[PDB]
């Protein structure tokens, strides 16, 4: 839902306060995939 | 209640109230008198 998947051309553009609006999404939908990547490992070890 | 009450005072004109409000950017909240983004208080104000 957010701007840029790099960080820096949101830090540029923004303050210290919107910045927990533009950055914590990234944080967010990037703790998904590792939190999707660690579970899919963990099942897929069992497999193993 | 309250580990302590401090209380902050100044005068300014109204173009710039706005930035007695929390990790506000600008001038007056950025050299003259300045709120963190966590700011755990108040701003009570009136035309002077």
């Amino acid at each position: 839902g957010a701007i840029s998947s790099v960080l820096n051309d949101i830090l540029a553009r923004l303050d210290k306060v919107e910045a927990e609006v533009q950055i914590d999404r990234l944080i967010t939908g990037r703790l998904q995939s590792l939190q999707t990547y660690v579970t899919q490992q963990l099942i897929r070890a069992a497999e193993i | 209640c309250f580990t302590n009450v401090y209380a902050d005072s100044f005068v300014i004109r109204g173009d710039e109230v706005r930035q007695i409000a929390p990790g506000q950017t600008g001038k007056i909240a950025d050299y003259n008198y300045k709120l963190p983004d966590d700011f755990t208080g108040c701003v009570i104000a009136w035309n002077s």
